[PDB]
């Protein structure tokens, strides 16, 4: 999925924010990994994707 | 007269009062009231707190 850049810390265990509540939560115990990264060039466009 | 007797009711109500005594303790860490641990620390730092 995709997000905004501010939010990359709120995915992650022990988190509290909206797309947290609202829209995707992690478990505490949660065991892996994230990458996130900009995405200007693919979901950005000045029109607005 | 009879020390030797009140002795080990001292000993025993002191080693009691020590005991509960020592429950306020931090042992460094962030409180010594388990819900203020769990409310402060997110679950994963509030596993080791």
């Amino acid at each position: 999925f995709v997000i905004r850049g501010d939010e990359v810390r709120q995915i992650a265990p022990g988190q509290t924010g909206n797309i947290a509540d609202y829209n995707y939560k992690l478990p505490d115990d949660f065991t892996g990994c994230v990458i996130a990264w900009n995405s200007n060039k693919l979901d950005s466009k000045v029109s607005g994707n | 007269a009879l020390g030797k007797l009140q002795d080990v009711v001292n000993h025993n109500a002191q080693a009691l009062n020590t005991l509960v005594k020592q429950l306020s303790s931090k042992f460094g860490a962030i409180s010594s009231v388990l819900n203020d641990i769990f409310s402060r620390l997110d679950p994963p730092e509030a596993e080791v707190q």
